[PDB]
DNA sequence: CCCCGGGGCCCCCCCGGC
DNA sequence: TTTTTTCGGGGGGGCCCCGGGG
C-alpha cells in the first residue's frame, strides 16, 4: 500500500467522481439529476459484471456527503454478515438515528444484495418502509431471480448496460496516455472484441499487454501482443479451420486442426466459441441445419467444461459441423 | 524497541481505558506521536464515536521519534492486556514501519518478564477533526448514579429521554410493562464535593438515545468519578470521562424525532 | 362486566354440556367410560382389561381434525366426573427440564386446591397436555417425557393433538388408548346453526347450512366465523350468493400423502378442459403441498392405473415406460438438490420430473388402493443389513481378502456349506468342528445367525434352522458358552 | 479350518504363480523402494491385487507387514456426528477403506491421512541398504468408490508430503477416478489370470487338501465358469468338494450363488411375460435382492449380460438392450435411488422386446 | 444536497377506509366493523402493493381512536417474534388491563405473519382463545398457505385481489391533481401497464418520472421503467421461426445485460404460466428449460446453450 | 469468602419454490 | 392408509462461568 502505482489496473483506474463513469450516460444523468433537486428514491441497480455499479454508488455517495462519507454511510455486502439479527439490530439502528457529522439523510448501500438470505430480504421491509422520511436504500445486483418481490416493489430500477464500443475506446485512450503506451487500431479492435462490454477484462489484458513489452516506452502493442498474452486463436486461424472443415476431407480437415491447435498451443473451447460467432452470420437456407448446429455445439460445450479427451472433443466437432452443413443440399 | 517506547508505570490503567470501550469498537487505530496517544473509532452501526487522548503526563516515560499508525483488534488487545498482573509495569513498544505491537509486563521486584505480541492490522481511517460546538446544556454528575439510572430505566424500554429545563434534568422511559422517571436537581455540598450535581441550561433540550449505547457507554465509569453530559439539540450528545493527562468522549448520535 | 355482545359467538354458544357437544358421540362415551373406569383398572394395577378393553391404558389420547371440539369434549369430561384438570398447551414451556420439574412432580401429588374446595376425585389431577403436535423438537422437546410419563402416572392423563400419524408422535405409538375425533356430521351441527341464526336476527336457508359445512370441511368454529362476518353486513343469506360466500371462505388446504397421489393420477385434469380448469401451477402446487413424498407415492402408485390419457397407437407399458425413465430423470434431479451445492432453485423442475408428467403419462382411473411408498422401510432394511455385513467383514478382515461386497457375493455362501450344511448333515456331532471354523474367522453366535439371514431366493435359512432339532441348538449354545474365544477387535 | 482361499494365499512375491511379467516388474519397482512413487493398481475382481500390494509391501520392509492389528478411529461432523472408523495398521503400514464413511470420506482423507502424513517417521527401522526406512505406506481399497472430494482433497496431500508416506491405491476400474489422481498415481494393470494358470492353482489345492479328482477336466470347468475370478474358482471349488463328500465327479455340477440364480430368474420372467403385472413383481424381486446388500451396478450388469445370452432374442433386441443397459448405467452413477433406474431399465427392455 | 423528498407513497398514504381503491366489498366490510365494532381475528392475504397494511392500520386507527398508542401492538418482520416474544410479550398485552369504550378491543398486528415460525404459530392458538374477550388479532401476509390451518380455523379470512386499471388511474389522477403534475394519456396508460396492478409500484414510476423529467408521457416513462422482461421472453418463447427466437434473444435479452440463469428462470416461469399452448407440449419445454437451467447452475452461462434450448423448442413446436 | 444475575458458547431441530 | 440423504441459516433449549453484590 505504498503508493497508487502498486495496484492493479482495475483497482488503480477506480472511478472517483460521477464524471468518470463512461458508457452509463442516461443513468447517471438520471441520478444526478435526482441528487441535486434532492429527490432522491430508493435505488436499485441492476447489472453484469463490471459495468460500474459499485463505483456509480460510491461516486454518488461522495457527490452527496463528500470526502468522509465512509463515516456518513453504511455499506454492507457479500463478504461481510448481512442476516436477519443483523438487518434488525445494525441497519434499523442506522437508519433511526441522526447523522453524527452532519445532519443529512442516511444512506444504505446493500452490495450484492442477491446473496442475502430470504429472510434478512423480508426483514428489510418495513425497515425501509418505516424510516423513508431519513434513509434510503440503495441495492446492487447481478441476478434479480434472488431479490424478493416485495423488496423489487420498493425500489426504483436502473439497469447497466455492457459497456458500448465508444465508452471502452475513451477509456483505454485516458489509460495509454496515463501509462505512455501505444496501441495500434487492430489491437484495440480486438481487445474491445474479446472484452464482451467488461472494463475489467480490458484492463486486466492492457495491463498484461504492457508487462509483454521489451521496452514499453517505444514498443506498441500490435493485435499479435494480444493474441499472444491471451493465448486466444486469431481470425485467420478461425477462418482457416472453418473452410477447412467445410470444404475439404476427414483428413485434411483433422490435420488443419490439429497443426492450427498446435502451432500456437490454442484451446478447443476458443474455437469452438469463435466458430459459433463466424456461423452465427451465416446466411442458412434449412433451419435443420442451425438447429443441430447449436444443439450439437452446446453438447460439447458441456462435455468440455467437464473434462474429456480433447482429441475425440475436436473430432466431434468436425463431424456435427460437417453432418448439419450436410442438410443445406436438400 | 527504537521508535515508540511508553512505560505504564501501573498495567491496570491501560487495561481498564481498553476496557472502557472494548465493547463498543473492535478495530481502532492508535496514533502515537511526541505529545502523547490519540484515537478514533467509529462503531459498526456508525451510531457512537470514541475519541480516547493519553498524554505524556499519564506515562512513566515516554519517546516517539516520528508519529505512528497503530492499527489494533481490541478483543486481542484485551486478552493480552488480562495476562498482566497489577503489580507490572506495563511498557508499549513498537520499530519503524511495524506490523506488530509489544507489550512487555515486568515485575522488578520477582525478577519476571512476560513479552507478548500482536500484530497489527491495515485500516484505512483518517481521523475525523470533531470539531467544537457550543453546546446548549452541560452537566456533569457522578459517574455512579448516571450509571445506576441507566441501568434502571433499560429494564423498561430500548429508548431514553432526557429532558434538560431550567435547574432540572430528567430521564424517562416508556415500555411494555410500564414507565419510569427520574428527575434530579444541581445540588452542592462543600463538605463531599464529589456528590455534586451541575448543570449549566442556555437553551432547553430534549433527545432521546438508545438504551444498548447508553448502557455501553456507561461502562467507562471505571475511569473517572464524574462524567460531564453536553446536550444541544441538532448535535451530537457528548458523554466526557477525564483521566489524568487525557480523556475518554463518547459522541452518541439522537433517534430521529418521528 | 364484559358485555356479552362484545363477545365471539364461538365463546357465546360453547358447550356447556357433555351433552351439548355435536358429533363424535361414540369417542365421547369411550372417553367417559375410561376416565370413571380409572380407579377400578388403578386396584387392578391397569392388568384386567374391561369389556371395552380401556383397562390396560392408563392416559387417553384423543386425536382427530381442527376444530371439531376435541378441548372442550376433554374439558367437560374431566369437570362431570368432579376430577380437578391441571391443563397445558404449547403457550406454556415444556421441555425435557420444565417437563422434569412442573409436571412431573404432579402425577403422584394430591391438588391444594382441591383439597381446600371440597366427591372422593376432587383431589386428584387430570392432567390435560394438549396441542402435542406444537411440541416441536426431539428428545429434548418433552415428548419423549410424556411419553414416558404415559407409562407412569398415578393419575389420569389426556393428550390432544391434530395430527397423531406424525414421526414426533411415534414415542406415544402404543402408551395410550386412542381416541378418534371425526368431522361431524352435517346434521348433527344444523340444529346449532339452526339455533344460532334464530338468535342473531337474521336469514339462513337451512339447505344452505349444508353447502355451508361442506365449505368449511367439517369446521363448527370456522362455520360460526363465517356464519359472524356474513351476518356482519348480508343479513340475507339466500341461494344468490351461496357461491361468492363459498368461494370467498374456502380455506386452503394442504392435501395428504394419499389425496394427492389420488388427484395427480386422475385422468380428468389431464384433458383439455380439466387442464384448463386444474392448471399446471396448480399441479405444481399440489406437488408442493408435500414435496418430500409427492415423488415416493406418484413413484409406488404409477404402476396401478388404467389409463385414460393414452395416445392413438401407445399401449399402457410404453407409457409406463416413459414414466419411468422421467422418475429417473427426477432422481437425478433430487441428487442435485439435496448436495453440497444446495440447488434448491431446481425443486420446481424436480416437481414435473418426479410427479406430474409421470402421472400425466398413465393417468386414469385407480385399478385398486393408493399404496403408501414401500421405499422408506426397503432403505431401513438395507441400512441394517449393511450395518450387518460391516461388522461381519471387519470381524473376519484377518483371515480374508477381499471387501465387504466380496464378502457377500462369494465366501458367505462357502461359508454356509461349512457354518449350516454340518448340522443339517451330522446334527449334534457337527457342533465342535463349526466352532472350530467360527475361531479361525473371530465369529460370534451373533455372527453366525446375522449371516444366515443374508441369503435369498432358493437357499433362504429360516425354515432350514427353524426345522432343527432344539437339542442341537441347545447344545451349540452351551458349547459355544463353556469355552474361551479369539477375539478381533480388542479397543481398548 | 480357514477356507482354502485363504489358506493357501501367497505371502512373498516369489510365492507368485501366475503374471509372471507383472511379478517382474513388481521386483523392479521394489529394487530400489526409496524413490518409489504412489502405486494405483487396476484390474478386474478377484485377480490378486491386494495380494500382489502385500508381497510388494513384504518385500519392500519384510514379514513383519502380515501382522496385522485393527484399531478403531472416532470422527466429528460440523453437526456433532461421531462416526467410527475401522482401521487396519501394520508396524510398517496402514489400510484405510473411506467409503465405510460414505459422503463423509471426506473427513478421513482431511484429518487421519493429513494427520499421519504431517507425522515424520523416528522409527530406526533398518533397511536392505542399511538406512532406515523413511516414509510410511499407507493403502486406500476400493478407491473407485471415494468422492470426488476426497479425492480432491487427496491431491495437494500427496504432493506436499511425499517424502512421509506413499499410497497405494486398488481399483477394479479408473473410470471413476479424477484425472489429477491418476495423473499422480503410477498406473499398474493387474490382468486376470488364465484359464490354465487356474487350473494349476486349483490342482495344487486338490493334491494339498487330498481331494479326489476323477479326472483334470473338473479344474477346467470350474476356472471356465469363474470367468477369470480366482477368489470364485477356489470358493467353488471348496463348495463343490464339501457337497460330494470331498470326492468330484465328472458330472459334478458347477454351484451358482443365489443372487446369480434370483437374477436369471426374473432373466427368465421379463422375456417370458411382458407387461404392467409382470413389471411389478420385477419390482418386488428387485427389492429383495437390494435388501440383502446386492449392489445395484453388479445386478444391472448381471441382468443386462445374462438377457443378452437368451437364444430367443434377434440382434435388434440385443443392441436396443445393450444401449438401454449403457443409458441405465450411467443414470445410476448419477443418481441416488437405484430402484428407480433399475425399473425404468426393465420396462425400456419389456418394451423392447414387443 | 442532504434533503429528501418524501416519497409520495408516504404522503399519500391512506388515512382512512375511504381512500383505499379496489377491493370493494372487503373494504366495506372493514368499513361496517369499524362503524359497528366486535372486531374477529382475521388474515388478510395477497400480492405485494394492493393495501393490506394500509387497511389493517387505517381500521385498527378507525376503532380506536386515541387509545392507538394503549390498545395497538404492532410486530412485522423487522421486529422480533420468536417463541420466547409469543410467550411473554404477546401474552402480556393480551392480559393487560386497558379500559375501553364499550364495544372495542385491543389489536395485535402481525404483519407479514407468513414469515413466522410455526412453534409461534402454535403457542399463538391458546392466547388467541383465552383473551378473545379483550384482545383480537389481525394478520397480514402474501402467502396464506404458511398460516397454519389451528390459526385459520380461528381467524377470519379476507383475501384480496390485484386492483384493476381503473381503480389505479382514478388514484394515479387524484395524486397528479394534487401534485399539479403534467402528463399525458399515454404516459399514464404506460405507467399503469408496468405497474401490473401494484399501487406503489405505479406512484414510485410517476413520482421517478416527474422527477427525472417532469412531463409524465410514454417517452419518459419508458426511459424510467424497462419493458417487463418477461413479456419479451413470452414473445421469445412464441415465436414461429426460430432466426426471429434467435434474435430476439441476441438483441433485447442478451445485449441489455440480463444474465443467463435469470433468462432461463423467466422463461421456465412463462412456460408454466403459457395457457394457449397445450400442456404436453408446455411439459417437453419444461424439461428442455430444466436441462439447460441445470447446465447453466453448473456453470457453463454461455449464449450457446441458451440459442441450444430455442432451438430444441422449436423442434418440439414444430 | 460465598451466592446470584446474566452475558457467552454449545448442542440440537427444522426449512429450503412461486 | 404410513414414514430417507446435505450446507447454511435460523431458532431455541441447555448449560457454563465471569463478574458483582452481600
Ligand atoms: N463505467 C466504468 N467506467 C470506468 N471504469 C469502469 C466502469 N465500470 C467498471 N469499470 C472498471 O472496472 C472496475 C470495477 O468496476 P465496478 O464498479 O466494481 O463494476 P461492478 O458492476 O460493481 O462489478 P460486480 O457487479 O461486483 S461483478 C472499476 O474500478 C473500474 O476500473
Ligand atoms: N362439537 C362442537 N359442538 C359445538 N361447538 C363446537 C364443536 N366443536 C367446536 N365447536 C365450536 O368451536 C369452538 C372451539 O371448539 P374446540 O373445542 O376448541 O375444538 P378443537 O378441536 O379443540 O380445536 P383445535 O384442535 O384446538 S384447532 C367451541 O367453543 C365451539 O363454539
Ligand atoms: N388500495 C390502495 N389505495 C391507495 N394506495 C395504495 C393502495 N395500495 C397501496 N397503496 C399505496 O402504496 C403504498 C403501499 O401500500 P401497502 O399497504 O404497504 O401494500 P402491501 O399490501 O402492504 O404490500 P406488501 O404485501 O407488505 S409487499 C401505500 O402507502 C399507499 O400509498
Ligand atoms: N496360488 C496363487 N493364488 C493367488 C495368486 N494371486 C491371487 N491368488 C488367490 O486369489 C485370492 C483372491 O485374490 P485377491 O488378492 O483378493 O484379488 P483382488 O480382489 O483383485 O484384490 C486370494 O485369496 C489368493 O488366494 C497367485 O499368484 N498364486
Ligand atoms: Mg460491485
Ligand atoms: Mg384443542
Ligand atoms: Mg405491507
Amino acid at each position: 500500500k505504498r503508493s497508487k502505482e502498486n495496484l492493479p489496473w482495475v483497482e488503480k483506474y477506480r472511478p472517483e467522481t460521477l464524471d468518470e463513469v463512461y458508457g452509463q450516460n442516461e443513468v447517471i444523468t438520471t441520478v444526478r439529476k435526482f441528487v441535486d433537486e434532492g429527490k432522491l428514491p430508493h435505488l436499485l441497480f441492476y447489472g453484469p459484471p463490471g459495468t460500474g455499479k459499485t463505483s456509480t454508488i460510491v461516486a454518488l455517495a461522495r457527490e452527496i456527503y463528500g470526502k468522509n462519507y465512509s463515516n456518513m454511510v453504511l455499506e454492507l455486502n457479500a463478504s461481510d454478515d448481512r442476516g436477519i439479527d443483523v438487518v434488525r439490530n445494525q441497519i434499523k439502528d442506522f437508519a433511526s438515528t441522526r447523522q453524527i457529522f452532519s445532519k443529512g439523510f442516511k444512506l444504505i448501500i446493500l452490495d450484492e444484495a442477491d446473496a442475502m438470505t430470504n429472510a434478512a430480504q423480508n426483514a428489510l421491509r418495513r425497515v425501509i418502509e418505516r424510516y423513508t422520511k431519513n434513509t434510503r436504500f440503495c441495492v446492487l445486483a447481478n441476478y434479480a431471480h434472488k431479490l424478493t418481490p416485495a423488496l423489487l416493489s420498493r425500489c426504483t430500477r436502473f439497469r447497466f448496460q455492457p459497456l458500448p464500443q465508444e465508452a471502452i475506446e475513451r477509456r483505454i485512450a485516458n489509460v495509454l496516455v496515463h501509462e505512455k503506451l501505444k496501441l495500434s487500431p487492430n489491437a484495440e479492435k480486438a481487445l474491445i472484441e474479446l472484452s464482451n462490454g467488461d472494463m475489467r477484462r480490458v484492463l486486466n489484458v492492457l495491463q498484461s499487454c504492457k508487462a509483454t513489452l521489451d521496452n514499453p516506452d517505444e514498443d506498441e502493442i500490435s493485435d499479435d501482443v494480444i493474441y499472444e498474452c491471451c493465448g486466444a486463436p486469431r481470425p485467420s486461424d478461425l477462418k482457416a479451420v472453418l473452410k477447412s472443415i467445410l470444404e475439404d476431407d476427414w483428413g485434411t480437415a483433422h490435420y488443419t486442426l490439429n497443426k492450427v491447435r498446435s502451432a500456437k498451443g490454442l484451446a478447443l473451447i476458443d474455437l469452438i466459441e469463435g466458430i459459433v460467432k463466424i456461423l452465427e452470420d451465416y446466411e442458412l437456407q434449412n433451419e435443420e441445419t442451425r438447429v443441430h448446429l447449436l444443439t450439437k455445439l452446446a453438447d460439447i460445450e458441456y462435455s468440455i467444461s467437464k473434462g474429456g479427451n480433447d482429441q475425440i472433443q475436436g473430432s466431434a466437432v468436425i463431424g456435427a459441423i460437417k453432418a448439419s452443413f450436410e442438410n443445406e443440399t436438400k | 524497541a527504537s521508535m515508540l517506547e511508553a512505560k505504564f508505570e501501573e498495567a491496570s490503567l491501560f487495561k481498564r481505558i481498553i476496557d472502557g470501550f472494548k465493547d463498543c469498537v473492535q478495530l481502532v487505530n492508535f496514533q502515537c506521536k511526541e505529545d502523547g496517544i490519540i484515537a478514533q473509532a467509529v462503531d459498526d452501526s456508525r451510531v457512537l464515536l470514541v475519541s480516547l487522548e493519553i498524554g505524556v503526563e499519564a506515562f512513566q516515560e515516554y519517546r516517539c521519534d516520528h508519529p505512528v499508525t497503530l492499527g489494533m483488534d481490541l478483543t486481542s488487545l484485551s486478552k493480552i492486556l488480562r495476562c498482566g498482573n497489577n503489580t507490572d509495569t506495563l511498557t508499549l513498544i513498537a520499530d519503524n514501519t511495524p506490523d506488530s505491537i509489544i507489550l512487555l509486563f515486568e515485575d522488578t521486584k520477582k525478577d519476571r518478564i512476560a513479552e507478548y505480541s500482536l500484530k497489527l492490522m491495515d485500516i484505512d481511517a483518517d481521523f475525523l477533526k470533531i470539531e467544537e460546538l457550543q453546546y446548549d446544556s452541560t452537566l456533569s454528575l457522578p459517574s455512579s448514579e448516571f450509571s445506576k439510572i441507566v441501568r434502571d430505566l433499560s429494564q423498561l424500554s430500548d429508548s431514553i429521554n432526557i429532558m434538560i429545563t431550567k435547574e432540572t434534568i430528567k430521564f424517562v422511559a416508556d415500555g411494555d410493562i410500564g414507565s419510569g422517571s427520574v428527575i434530579i436537581k444541581p445540588f452542592v455540598d462543600m463538605e463531599h464535593p464529589e456528590t455534586s450535581i451541575k448543570l449549566e441550561m442556555d437553551q432547553p433540550v430534549d433527545l432521546t438515545f438508545g438504551a444498548k449505547y447508553l448502557l455501553d457507554i456507561i461502562k467507562g465509569s471505571s475511569l473517572s468519578d464524574r462524567v460531564g453530559i453536553r446536550l444541544s439539540s441538532e448535535a451530537p450528545a457528548l458523554f466526557q470521562f477525564d483521566l489524568k493527562s487525557g480523556f475518554l468522549q463518547f459522541f452518541l448520535a439522537p433517534k430521529f424525532n418521528d | 362486566v364484559v358485555r356479552e355482545e362484545d363477545k365471539l359467538w364461538t365463546v357465546k354458544y360453547a358447550p356447556t354440556n357433555l351433552q351439548q357437544v355435536c358429533g363424535n358421540k361414540g369417542s365421547v362415551m369411550k372417553l367417559k367410560n375410561w376416565l370413571a373406569n380409572w380407579e377400578n383398572s388403578k386396584k387392578n394395577s391397569f392388568k384386567h382389561a374391561g369389556k371395552d378393553g380401556s383397562g390396560v391404558f392408563r392416559a387417553a389420547m384423543l386425536y382427530g381434525p381442527p376444530g371439531i371440539g376435541k378441548t372442550t369434549a376433554a374439558h367437560l369430561v374431566a369437570q362431570e366426573l368432579g376430577y380437578d384438570i391441571l391443563e397445558q398447551n404449547a403457550s406454556d414451556v415444556r421441555s425435557k427440564t420444565l417437563l422434569n420439574a412442573g409436571v412431573k412432580n404432579a402425577l403422584d401429588n394430591m391438588s391444594v386446591v382441591g383439597y381446600f374446595k371440597h366427591n372422593l376425585n376432587g383431589k386428584h389431577f387430570v392432567i390435560i397436555m394438549d396441542e402435542v403436535d406444537g411440541m416441536s423438537g426431539g428428545d429434548r422437546g418433552g415428548v419423549g417425557q410424556l411419553a414416558q410419563f404415559c407409562r407412569k402416572t398415578s393419575t389420569p392423563l389426556i393428550l390432544i393433538c391434530n395430527e397423531r400419524n406424525l414421526p414426533k408422535m411415534r414415542p406415544f405409538d402404543r402408551v395410550c388408548l386412542d381416541i378418534q375425533f371425526r368431522r361431524p356430521d352435517a346434521n348433527s351441527i344444523k340444529s346449532r346453526l339452526m339455533t344460532i341464526a334464530i338468535r342473531e336476527k337474521f336469514k339462513l336457508d337451512p339447505n344452505v347450512i349444508d353447502r355451508l359445512i361442506q365449505t368449511t370441511r367439517g369446521d363448527i368454529r370456522q362455520v360460526i366465523n363465517l356464519l359472524s362476518t356474513i351476518s356482519t353486513t348480508t343479513k340475507t343469506i339466500n341461494h344468490e350468493n351461496i357461491n361468492e360466500i363459498s368461494k370467498a371462505w374456502e380455506k386452503n388446504i394442504a392435501l395428504k400423502p394419499f389425496d394427492i397421489a389420488h388427484k395427480m393420477l386422475d385422468g380428468q385434469i389431464y384433458s383439455d378442459i380439466g387442464s384448463r380448469n386444474f392448471t399446471l401451477n396448480d399441479k405444481i402446487a399440489l406437488y408442493f403441498d408435500d414435496f418430500d413424498f409427492t415423488p415416493l407415492m406418484i413413484q409406488e402408485n404409477y404402476l396401478s392405473t388404467r389409463p385414460s390419457v393414452l395416445k392413438p397407437g401407445q399401449s399402457h407399458l410404453e407409457a409406463v415406460a416413459e414414466a419411468a425413465n422421467c422418475i429417473s430423470l427426477g432422481d437425478i434431479v433430487e441428487k442435485k438438490i439435496r448436495s453440497s451445492e444446495q440447488l434448491w432453485s431446481l425443486l420446481p423442475l424436480h416437481a414435473v420430473l418426479s410427479s406430474v408428467y409421470p402421472a400425466s403419462k398413465v393417468a386414469g382411473h385407480m385399478a385398486g388402493r393408493i399404496n403408501f411408498t414401500a421405499w422408506l422401510g426397503q432403505n431401513s432394511k438395507s441400512a441394517k443389513y449393511y450395518r450387518l455385513l460391516q461388522e461381519i467383514h471387519y470381524h473376519t478382515r484377518l483371515g480374508t481378502s477381499t471387501d465387504k461386497i466380496g464378502l457377500r457375493l462369494d465366501y458367505l455362501p462357502t461359508f454356509r456349506k461349512r457354518l449350516l450344511d454340518p448340522f443339517l448333515k451330522q446334527g449334534a456331532d457337527a457342533i465342535s468342528s463349526v466352532i472350530e471354523v467360527m475361531d479361525d474367522y473371530y465369529l460370534t453366535k451373533e455372527d453366525w445367525d446375522s449371516i444366515m439371514e443374508f441369503f435369498v431366493g432358493p437357499d433362504v435359512t429360516t425354515a432350514i434352522i427353524k426345522k432343527i432339532p432344539a437339542t442341537v441348538k441347545s447344545g451349540f449354545t452351551r458349547k459355544y458358552n463353556s469355552m474361551t474365544h479369539p477375539v478381533a477387535i480388542y479397543r481398548t | 479350518m480357514s477356507l482354502w482361499v485363504d489358506k493357501y494365499r501367497p505371502k512373498s512375491l516369489n510365492a507368485l504363480s501366475h503374471n509372471e511379467e507383472l511379478t517382474n516388474f513388481l521386483k523392479s519397482l521394489s529394487d530400489q523402494p526409496r524413490d518409489l512413487p504412489h502405486l494405483l493398481l487396476y484390474g478386474p475382481n478377484g485377480t490378486g491385487k491386494k495380494t500382489r500390494c502385500m508381497a510388494l509391501l513384504e518385500s519392500i520392509f519384510g514379514p513383519g507387514v502380515y501382522r496385522l492389528k485393527i484399531d478403531v478411529r472416532q470422527f466429528v461432523t460440523a453437526s456433532n456426528r461421531k462416526l467410527e472408523l475401522n482401521v487396519v495398521s501394520s508396524p510398517y503400514h496402514l489400510e484405510i477403506t473411506p467409503s465405510d464413511m460414505g459422503n463423509n470420506d471426506r473427513i478421513v482423507i482431511q484429518e487421519l491421512l493429513k494427520e499421519v502424513a504431517q507425522m515424520e517417521q523416528v522409527d530406526f527401522q533398518d533397511s536392505k541398504d542399511g538406512l532406515a526406512h523413511r516414509y510410511k505406506c499407507v493403502i486406500i481399497n476400493e478407491a473407485n468408490s471415494l468422492t470426488k472430494d476426497a479425492q480432491a482433497a487427496l491431491r495437494r496431500t500427496m504432493e506436499k508430503y511425499s517424502k512421509n508416506i506413499r499410497l497405494i491405491m486398488v481399483c477394479d476400474s479408473m473410470s471413476p477416478i479424477i484425472a489429477p489422481i491418476k495423473s499422480r498415481c503410477l498406473l499398474i494393470r493387474c490382468p486376470a489370470p488364465s484359464d490354465s494358470e487356474i487350473s494349476t492353482i486349483l490342482s495344487d489345492v486338490v493334491t494339498n487338501e487330498r481331494i479326489q479328482l476323477e479326472t483334470k477336466d473338473i479344474l477346467k470347468r470350474i476356472a471356465q465358469a469363474s470367468n477369470g475370478n480366482l477368489r470364485v474358482s477356489l470358493l467353488m471349488l471348496e463348495s463343490m468338494a464339501l457337497n460330494n463328500e470331498l470326492a468330484l465327479k465328472s458330472s459334478s455340477p458347477i454351484i451358482k450363488p443365489d443372487w446369480i440364480i434370483v437374477i436369471h430368474k426374473l432373466t427368465r420372467k421379463i422375456v417370458k411375460e411382458r407387461s404392467v403385472n409382470s413389471l411389478i413383481e420385477c419390482r418386488a424381486v428387485l427389492y429383495d435382492l437390494l435388501a440383502h446388500c446386492i449392489p445395484a451396478n453388479i445386478i444391472l450388469k448381471e441382468l443386462t449380460f445374462s438377457l443378452l445370452d437368451v437364444e430367443t432374442l434377434n440382434t435388434t433386441n440385443k443392441s436396443s438392450i445393450i444401449e438401454y443397459s449403457s443409458v441405465f448405467d450411467e443414470r445410476l452413477s448419477l443418481g441416488n435411488k437405484a430402484i428407480f433406474h433399475l425399473e425404468g431399465f426393465i420396462a425400456k427392455v419389456m418394451c423392447c422386446l414387443d | 444536497t442532504l434533503s429528501l423528498q418524501l416519497p409520495w407513497v408516504e404522503k399519500y398514504r391512506p388515512q382512512v377506509l375511504s381512500d383505499i381503491v379496489g377491493n370493494k366489498e372487503t373494504i366495506d366490510r372493514l368499513q361496517q366493523i369499524a362503524k359497528d365494532g366486535n372486531m374477529p381475528h382475521m388474515i388478510i392475504s395477497g400480492m405485494p402493493g394492493i393495501g393490506k397494511t394500509t387497511s389493517v392500520h387505517c381500521l385498527a386507527h378507525e376503532l380506536l381512536g386515541r387509545s392507538y398508542a394503549d390498545g395497538v401492538l404492532e410486530l412485522n418482520a423487522s421486529d422480533d417474534r420468536g417463541i420466547d416474544v409469543v410467550r411473554n410479550q404477546i401474552k402480556h398485552f393480551a392480559q393487560k388491563k386497558l379500559h375501553l369504550p364499550p364495544g372495542k378491543h385491543k389489536i395485535v398486528i402481525l404483519d407479514e405473519a407468513d414469515s413466522m415460525t410455526a412453534g409461534a404459530q402454535q403457542a399463538l392458538r391458546r392466547t388467541m382463545e383465552l383473551y378473545s374477550n379483550s384482545t383480537r388479532f389481525a394478520f397480514a401476509c402474501n402467502q396464506s398457505n404458511k398460516i397454519i390451518e389451528p390459526l385459520q380455523s380461528r381467524c377470519a379470512i379476507l383475501r384480496y385481489s390485484k386492483l384493476s386499471d381503473e381503480d389505479v388511474l382514478k388514484r394515479l389522477l387524484q395524486i397528479i391533481k394534487l401534485e399539479d403534475v403534467k402528463y399525458t394519456n399515454d404516459g399514464l396508460e404506460a405507467i399503469i401497464f408496468t405497474a401490473e396492478g401494484d399501487m406503489r409500484q405505479a406512484i414510485n414510476n410517476l413520482q421517478s418520472t416527474v422527477a427525472g423529467h417532469g412531463l409524465v408521457n410514454a417517452d419518459n416513462v419508458f426511459k424510467i421503467v424497462d419493458s417487463p422482461h418477461p413479456l419479451i421472453v413470452k414473445k421469445m418463447l412464441l415465436a414461429s421461426n426460430l432466426e426471429d427466437s434467435i434474435q430476439i434473444l441476441r438483441t433485447d435479452l442478451w445485449k441489455k445485460g440480463y444474465s443467463s440463469i435469470d433468462i432461463v428462470t423467466t422463461s421456465f416461469r412463462v412456460t408454466k404460466n403459457l395457457a394457449q399452448v397445450k400442456e404436453s407440449v408446455r411439459l417437453e419445454m419444461i424439461k428442455e428449460i430444466g436441462l439447460t437451467h441445470m447446465r447453466i447452475l453448473e456453470g457453463v452461462g454461455t449464449y450457446l446453450q441458451l440459442a441450444s434450448m430455442l432451438a430444441k423448442i422449436h423442434k418440439l413446436n414444430n
